[PDB]
DNA sequence: ATCACAATCCCGGTGCCGAGGCCGCTCAATTGGTCGTAGACAGCTCTAGCACCGCTTAAACGCACGTACGGATTCCGTACGTGCGTTTAAGCGGTGCTAGAGCTGTCTACGACCAATTGAGCGGCCTCGGCACCGGGATTGTGAT
DNA sequence: ATCACAATCCCGGTGCCGAGGCCGCTCAATTGGTCGTAGACAGCTCTAGCACCGCTTAAACGCACGTACGGATTCCGTACGTGCGTTTAAGCGGTGCTAGAGCTGTCTACGACCAATTGAGCGGCCTCGGCACCGGGATTGTGAT
């Protein structure tokens, strides 16, 4: 039973993502806010991907399950088969 | 002029169950008819894609239930699944 | 010689039409075949969602001291319920208006 | 000792990470996060390796996209520092 | 041949729309900016609605043509048949 | 002579128009605008009366929706007055 | 006795497969019937859009002094062309990166 | 294992036409295959709805052309219509 | 607080448009028998997903210093809100014309269906060569003098 | 301007694995004949869309006054950026176990199809009643004293 893995998304990792986004200066309260937003995004995608997996009577989440889940949420991903 | 079909007789029957002394205007009835047609195509479209992904030629009650879980949020999806399962069970028994 | 017909809706205990929904599933080019339980399940779901909106809209009409549900009442019912507001998030209700909402910084001091 | 002025290295880092395409979150702690979240939906799930990678590519793209909208909100308030109220404004206008 | 009908969207009309939107104070440059935004919105919807009309070999734009055009732009409208 | 302070009538107007549902643009000049725009796509077009009404209901709903997002941008900049840069920021974040 | 076969793609002067596209239209539950001209038109449109992207992506690879097109070159081709950026506005290209863009107020004075 | 189909042989032939001395990586070929499948379902879906709106049971060249005009922006739609019309004309002539 | 005041809510009496109730008929749902096949099931293979071990540095974490950015304050003049008189034009009701959309029956061009056949496309190998890695050389822009 | 300096682009040698080319084979595209039917088409009907006129006030427009909000300036103190030493854990390579996903053949329940039949739903009328309009009274919050 895994626990507290959201802190593995470190402060230097969040800063690198902000730099690719063009951000020059970052307040200290950004890091907890970003972890909450990422957790909300991941829970929504994974819930639909597991729903596709359970409908197929499988026990393994495939890349196609993730691609279908992203597509129905309006965020189409190219490069993994769909 | 050809005959026009709608859900208005069924919407009125549901309204009398939940609010026996309440009516509905013709404009609001037009809103409810468009709502039912909208939700129908959303569910049937997702059920069609689910059968296509799994290489099945038949849309069953399993595909409808999965499409409901994908489309409806939270507690609405949970109660809708219970209503659909109960109706299929009663239909099967007789 | 044959038994008297009894509707599929009454067999399932529903008010929404099972036989009509089955016809609309077949002619909508959704799949090659449609199973028997699929229009029963779909009619039950459509009936449930209709009853949820009409319950909240009837309460809004009673709060406005009106007998008849109008499109304003449907808009108030949908936008004040979080799950229905999520479900109909990209939908415009004609003659629906908006919720009363004034940002607190605009109020007099 | 030599010292760069504040903001000089940050502008260098923006030019480093905008020309490159590698993932910016470490792979193993992201995989642990995905498996933790999935436990609340179904126990004893397995994951294909490409399924986790597709999740990471989508997540990094979403966060980078949100940070550019966040940066426009801060500049609109005549700031160069992004704050939590900038993130909340961007997500409200997006409809999230 | 009609011309310059965008000025029929008057300043009191734009103010009334802003009031329904909760706006308390309005700068003088808002009114010309709003007219440009409305013209862009109307051109996009009407172009698709006429495309549905021409495909049906019709000369009259119907309410259903407008409803289909709004739906494909992600702006579903209830109350006119769809 | 009696005079209300600036902002008192504006707050009264917000309460008036948020509680009612009628269209706020005059019907005849909107119809002329629709017919003008449609001339560039096909000449000698006709319109059903309900088609023009559906266009007006969609347009007023779009503009009211844009003005609430515009108002949030102005408040974010510690202003109570909406400006063209507020509209432009809201449309950029929306993706228009 | 019968004439030698000659493909529908070569009849239409196309590189994309007309016969495969017709089969995909038939089994996709799009309609009851599919006309003969429809897969010809669809294959021509798909071939045209492919050629536009590959032309711009090949130019981006040459500007980066590379022989082979990689996903970075496809992303640079799409995001620098206004119409293609509108077509693929809700699409994430894996390993594509972003365009170089720094807001002018962040530059040193 | 069953055979897998893709558009990679056709994408390569188009690439050799526009850039004869340029190759493509396997990852970028995966992008192009997903792009073609994406645009295919977009056009075929809109063509399906167009036939349903007009009570037709056949998807023809006319439905594909209208779907292209609805889906593609500006100058891309104009040139794509010209390419489709030219290919149908040459197919008809022989 | 206090008083005058303009705007709005609430109560009541009529008129009226709109919704609910009723008829008949016709179209579509239901029933029953028949057949065909899509999908469930038991079993097997073999693929890849998981758990573990041991390093090897790349990356993260804590800490000190100080730069410069965010926030608070003050002041002012510029832009809008409010109110009023006058003019414009939208909304409404009626009235011709007629353009065009829906409907009917018929026939043909077109598309489905099916049986053989061959050639196009996919999986599996082999090997050139484009790309990546490492090691200087020369800039190139930054920062204090 | 100028000099020292740290980061980065560039050139070159070279190893490596990834892409392109080639071959077996097998599956699906093509051809030919046959028939079913969807749709084009010529014509009719009828209905609603357009154009015009004549009022009737509701709304828009310009203008004056004055309030208060946006923007510019100054100051400060707080919180992040930069850099450095130390610790930790991610990445990688190999190695077992085994869980589970794809494939094969068979069989049975389920779904399509088709012909009668009746009953449910829709279009058309009729008329109670809920809602809107208008007039009067009571609050009710705003603004100057």
């Amino acid at each position: 039973v895994l626990r507290d893995n959201i802190q593995g998304i470190t402060k230097p990792a969040i800063r690198r993502l902000a730099r690719r986004g063009g951000v020059k200066r970052i307040s200290g309260l950004i890091y907890e806010e970003t972890r909450g937003v990422l957790k909300v995004f991941l829970e929504n995608v994974i819930r639909d991907a597991v729903t596709y997996t359970e409908h197929a009577k499988r026990k393994t989440v495939t890349a196609m399950d993730v691609v279908y889940a992203l597509k129905r949420q309006g965020r189409t991903l190219y490069g993994f088969g769909g | 002029r050809s005959r026009k079909e709608s859900y208005s007789v069924y919407v009125y029957k549901v309204l009398k169950q939940v609010h026996p002394d309440t009516g509905i205007s013709s404009k609001a009835m037009g809103i409810m008819n468009s709502f039912v047609n909208d939700i129908f195509e959303r569910i049937a479209g997702e059920a069609s894609r689910l059968a296509h992904y799994n290489k099945r030629s038949t849309i069953t009650s399993r595909e409808i239930q999965t499409a409901v879980r994908l489309l409806l949020p939270g507690e609405l999806a949970k109660h809708a699944v219970s209503e659909g399962t109960k109706a299929v069970t009663k239909y099967t028994s007789a | 010689a044959r038994a008297k017909a009894k509707s599929r809706s009454s067999r399932a205990g529903l008010q929404f039409p099972v036989g009509r929904v089955h016809r609309l599933l077949r002619k909508g080019n959704y799949s090659e075949r449609v199973g028997a339980g699929a229009p029963v399940y779909l009619a039950a779901v459509l009936e449930y969602l209709t009853a949820e909106i009409l319950e909240l809209a009837g309460n809004a009409a009673r709060d406005n001291k009106k007998t008849r549900i109008i499109p304003r009442h449907l808009q108030l019912a949908i936008r004040n319920d979080e799950e229905l507001n999520k479900l109909l998030g990209r939908v415009t209700i004609a003659q629906g208006g908006v919720l009363p909402n004034i940002q607190a910084v605009l109020l007099p001091k | 000792p030599h010292r760069y002025r504040p903001g000089t290295v940050a502008l260098r880092e923006i030019r480093r990470y905008q020309k490159s395409t590698e993932l910016l979150i470490r792979k193993l702690p992201f995989q642990r996060l995905v498996r933790e979240i999935a436990q609340d939906f179904k126990t004893d799930l397995r994951f294909q390796s490409s399924a986790v990678m597709a999740l990471q590519e989508a997540c990094e793209a979403y966060l980078v996209g949100l940070f550019e909208d966040t940066n426009l909100c801060a500049i609109h308030a005549k700031r160069v520092t992004i704050m939590p109220k900038d993130i909340q404004l961007a997500r409200r206008i997006r409809g999230e």
